[PDB]
């Protein structure tokens, strides 16, 4: 999961 | 002795990152849902916190070494430490006179009164406010503060960390830069490092306490609906 | 002929329910995240919509007959019709002069300009604005409006309805109360009923169009994070 | 699912 965290964590 | 190139570098990197993720003007607060002085201060504070998580994430991405961990470990570290990093960075706006979090104006001055109407009991606020002061007193330097945050965030002992060895390496390098700094560039700071690390321990207690309270909240739809996707996601316990 | 007790009752029930769920002062808008005139108007509008869903739910609960359906059917009906009921109830604040949704003040006057910065293209806004006017023109009565909403919401032909027979019964009773009303208490309303039902058909088109656009949005975290739990839940496609 | 809808839909 963690849709958001991923996006925010990507460059 | 004296700090080395690699060490000063790490500091400049962190401090600059903090600057790039901490708006000393608090101009963004007007964008949150208005503070209403029955959990009246939950919408605003939920937005304030969600906003803080966003900054914490951006700060992290800028910690030399954090960027090269597996997304799983970065996430593990974030979810586990986020709340503390927020309680830490929030001190940079805590006042001793009025004993509150003053952020730009009077409509953004959070007194122990307000802070209550956010769904949290004093069993949390009390230790938190104490932490806020014990910390304020340390009158740290931007570099000791920025470092403490980086260290805290790079704690390998968080439920979820895979590579709790590389994360162990990074933090140790960070722990040193600090330990060294307090030595060379910090007069009268002989018992500081100790007290600082001690703070990381207080944060754990606050972390635990908040988790229970938050868990209680998240189970009540009429309240969870007041939170933000980002908050629900980060504070939510989905493995 | 003339309306019966049971019929007038149903009207009073609906109209009163509408009143109990539609704040003509728009005082609650100050509580939403400030409108910012790159999807600048998404936070505010997302809050406006989430707020509207809440009212729609409360309106529903007050429709005689809705309360006795299975939660699954109530939910089915809500998720499927919510968006339309909102587009319907939103006309009650649409202006012809300035062609916008004026809600209390100038900071709550949504022009075709603003409405764009909410993440929706004109492929949606255009038909919507047309619907808003074609509807406004009908210069309906509070009872024809409140009824149309109830009818719309009690449409059995929605993906998810189990008992599409009881829901069929209720709506037919509602469809009549209206048909009758427009007859007895509505002068010059000979071709109205037809046009009204016709509107329910336009709503379906708008419903479909929004769903596509919204789906596109929800897949982008940087945007979905801007929505509310309630919106994500109702507009989200979780069976 | 529909945590919220349920709560809101209950009396
Ligand atoms: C603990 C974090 C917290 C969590 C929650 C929730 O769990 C999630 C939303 C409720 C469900 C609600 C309110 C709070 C809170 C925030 C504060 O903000 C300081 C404020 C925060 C951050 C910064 C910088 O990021 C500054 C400026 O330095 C000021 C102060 C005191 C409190 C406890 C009531
Ligand atoms: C269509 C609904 C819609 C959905 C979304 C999202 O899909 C979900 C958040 C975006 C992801 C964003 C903006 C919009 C919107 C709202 C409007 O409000 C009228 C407004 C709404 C309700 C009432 C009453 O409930 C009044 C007062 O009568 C006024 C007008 C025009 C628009 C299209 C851009």
């Amino acid at each position: 999961r963690h849709k958001i965290l991923h996006r925010l964590l990507q460059e | 002795h004296m700090l080395s190139d690699e060490q000063m570098q790490i500091i400049n990197s962190l401090v600059e990152a903090h600057h790039k993720t901490y708006d000393d003007s608090y101009s963004d607060f007007v964008r949150f849902r208005p503070p209403v002085r029955r959990l009246s201060m939950l919408p605003h504070l939920a937005d304030l916190v969600s906003y803080s998580i966003q900054k914490v994430i951006g700060f992290a991405k800028m910690i030399p070494g954090f960027r090269d961990l597996t997304a799983e470990d970065q996430i593990a570290l974030l979810k586990s430490s986020a709340i503390e990093i927020i309680m830490l960075r929030s001190n940079q706006s805590f006042s001793l006179e009025d004993m509150s979090w003053s952020c730009g104006g009077p409509d953004f001055k959070y007194c122990i009164n307000d802070v209550t109407k956010a769904g949290h009991t004093l069993e949390l606020l009390e230790p938190l406010v104490k932490f806020q002061v014990g910390l304020k007193k340390l009158k740290l330097h931007e570099e000791e503060h920025v470092l403490l945050m980086a260290i805290c965030l790079l704690s390998p002992d968080r439920p979820g960390v895979q590579d709790h060895v590389r994360i162990e390496a990074l933090q140790d390098r960070l722990c040193d830069v600090l330990q060294a700094y307090i030595r060379i560039q910090h007069p009268g700071g002989r018992l500081l490092y100790a007290k600082m690390i001690q703070k990381l321990a207080d944060l754990r207690s606050l972390n635990e306490e908040h988790s229970k309270q938050y868990r209680s909240l998240s189970f009540q739809p009429e309240h969870s609906m007041q939170l933000t996707p980002l908050v629900l996601e980060v504070f939510g316990s989905e493995v």
